[PDB]
């Protein structure tokens, strides 16, 4: 398929420089331009720029001009964006995208690269510590339990939870991540399954924290 | 350099609803707008460009037209997965998004309940769990109690964004103890009131 | 099947105007780019200006400001060029060209369309002999000469006679016609025993003349 | 404007043999560069893009090179096919250019031409024109020069000249001069001459008439 995969999440202190990669597959990179939209957090998308792989031009939000720098490398069909002098309000998501149109007014920004969290602080990275959440025992004997992972303790965001491996995707909710007073991120990933699964089927969750390259396969069992 | 706004902010329909949203551009802009959708979590995706083209792969309730300054996009039959923020742009300019909510028959939440785990206690953290799952509306009251005693003050919560497949909603509270508070006490309850339910539901545990 | 659909050869007299076709199948139109691209005598490709048919933006180049104006008809998938206030240095092949993807080059072209620029109307040429000299090998030919337009065909004997024929490429003259040369180099003792006819057939006049080229 | 230079207009190689033409940018163009293939009375044909990638359908024969402003597309194992000409074109920035091209020509052992002059016709003499021809044939390399003398006086400005295309069988190249004079001037004059120069002449060779 047309895709743009981004490098994994990062955290850089402010006054640092951060560059942000893009590797497209599925289509002659050379041929379109590529644009990068950054997303702080809840907000809306806000345009940086663009980048001609053939050329090698790029232009500009007057926004950004002093201060991003993009470029590619075309013999890896690569795109990078390098945002310096970063600040508190620099954190954000940042987006890859090609523009299919060829058209010279016109774009159509597809298809979107995954994005790749940005995060401007002074804190250090920190692995989650991943804990067991097991069924209550009681429960109802023909109904349905629930049982999850705790990943808890880590900076900065993102954490990814899979269960067994991506095997278990119904019924599962990770929910959003919450700040604790010491800096510390802290999140859950539970997922409802029936009552007699509970003693016959085991149940791995896959926490993997990039930032800190940590991966723990935690299996939930009472 | 140009201005793009959008109406309504926020909307709740009902699946199956014809619902369409518009978009304002300060100047004269033909048909050169675009409609981007983005659910929570993913990147964007085109969905209608050049004011009415549709982009190929996309489903056909999806519509658009409007030239000049005034557009509208369109969802002919709501879907359940059609909940998202749908921004609309042209060029470099993005409108500020309007967000779809979907209004559904109420439903009561599975609550559960999970004590600490034996390794955080090594830390000297007692990490309490209590899981609202699958509930509809969105409001929902979380006490906890302690050994019979209200407790406050010590809990964190967090709600997912609206199901993509039965528009319900799923919350995640917790109390934090240091572990010297948790051994005093042994009679832990987290109590759920909800529209859904009868009367308030408490789910309790020992040790 | 991608096709740039182009008309066929165009005559126009000076100071005139003509409006060349384009015509784009297989392909959306309005996402690609299209050119015109201007080539004398099979020589040099030059760059007269590109439109968007989608926005209708034209970029010229700065030498053909004035002269040349391009417009794409979304409804026929055509686009076409205007050459205005024509004159002897525009007769050219033009051809158009798509864009192959948004930052540049072009994977497929028109044919290309002939124009030819002049103040003179058909007439037929006038063939004469280019007899051989008083063993070895000899020469002999045929002169056609002030023809117009182009082009001629000229075979030798109802092309029985092909090996060593040498028909030259047109001139043109400062009369606005066409003169061209056919030679054939012979063995010296087929003169007199073998008899050698060019043939020289302009279909723009319905002329058909065959001359026997004698010593 | 940014300039794409080919220098050589023409290029001599062999079947089999490993060739390689040239374009210099005057400005940094990345690798905004292709290249296009032509032969007589076709459309220009795309081989090489970005400056090294082969647009679909073009054998690895065809490979191309450079990054800034010197770039190269290289043929190796020449084919028959191949003798054409070669475009660069940049697409950096407006306006849009291209090179001159460089025709790739087969190389062979020289050969002087053979030399011949004809008359005017009788028959063209009664009209009121008089066309005197020259003619060289089978001849390599194919720059030559032909210089007309009348009555020992050279002539300018007074005649037209036509080459061909390099022959399949021969690889030569045959060329046909055609002096043009009035029947007032040419019935005037009493020797006519043709002086050919060429490579694989000692001296230049003249062949005439006397007109009668
Ligand atoms: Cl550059
Ligand atoms: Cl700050
Ligand atoms: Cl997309
Ligand atoms: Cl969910
Ligand atoms: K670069
Ligand atoms: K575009
Ligand atoms: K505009
Ligand atoms: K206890
Ligand atoms: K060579």
């Amino acid at each position: 398929q047309v895709q743009l995969v981004q490098s994994g999440a990062e955290v850089k202190k402010p006054g640092a420089s951060v560059k942000v990669s893009c590797k497209a597959s599925g289509y002659t990179f050379t041929g379109y331009y590529m644009h990068w939209v950054r997303q702080a957090p809840g907000q809306g998308l806000e345009w940086m720029g663009w980048i001609n792989p053939n050329s090698g031009g790029t232009n500009y939000a007057q926004k950004f001009q002093g201060r991003v720098t993009m470029t590619r490398d075309t013999s890896i069909s690569t795109a990078y964006m390098e945002l310096s002098r970063l600040r508190s309000d620099d954190t954000a998501v940042y987006y890859c995208a090609r523009d299919g149109s060829g058209d010279d007014t016109s774009w159509h920004l597809h298809p979107w690269g995954q994005g790749t969290l940005v995060t401007v602080s002074s804190a250090s990275t920190k692995g989650p510590s991943v804990f067991p959440l097991a069924p209550s025992s009681k429960s109802t004997s023909g109904g349905t339990a629930a049982l999850g992972c705790l990943v808890k303790d880590y900076f900065p965001e993102p954490v990814t939870v899979s269960w067994n491996s991506g095997a278990l995707t119904s019924g599962v909710h990770t929910f959003p991540a919450v700040l604790q007073s010491s800096g510390l991120y802290s999140l859950s990933s539970v997922v409802t399954v029936p009552s007699s699964s509970l003693g016959t089927q085991t149940y791995i969750c896959n926490v993997n924290h990039k930032p800190s390259n940590t991966k723990v396969d935690k299996r939930v069992e009472p | 350099d140009i201005q793009m706004t959008q109406s309504p902010s926020s909307l709740s329909a009902s699946v199956g609803d014809r619902v369409t949203i518009t978009c304002q551009a300060s100047q004269d802009i033909s048909n050169y707008l675009n409609w981007y959708q983005q659910k929570p979590g993913k990147a964007p995706k085109l969905l209608i460009y050049d004011a009415s083209n549709l982009e190929t792969g996309v489903p056909s309730r999806f519509s658009g037209s409007g030239s000049g300054t005034d557009f509208t996009f369109t969802i002919s039959s709501l879907q359940p997965e059609d909940i998202a923020t749908y921004y609309c742009a042209v060029l470099e300019f993005f409108g500020p998004g309007t967000k779809v909510d979907i209004k559904r028959t109420v439903a009561a939440p599975s609550v559960f309940i999970f004590p600490p785990s034996d390794e955080q206690l090594k830390s000297g953290t007692a990490s309490v769990v209590c899981l609202l799952n699958n509930f509809y509306p969105r409001e929902a009251k979380v006490q906890w109690k302690v050994d019979n005693a209200l407790q406050s003050g010590n809990s964190q919560e967090s709600v997912t964004e609206q199901d993509s497949k039965d528009s319900t909603y799923s919350l995640s509270s917790t109390l934090t103890l240091s572990k010297a508070d948790y051994e005093k006490h042994k009679v832990y309850a987290c109590e759920v009131t909800h529209q859904g339910l009868s009367s308030p539901v408490t789910k309790s545990f020992n040790r």
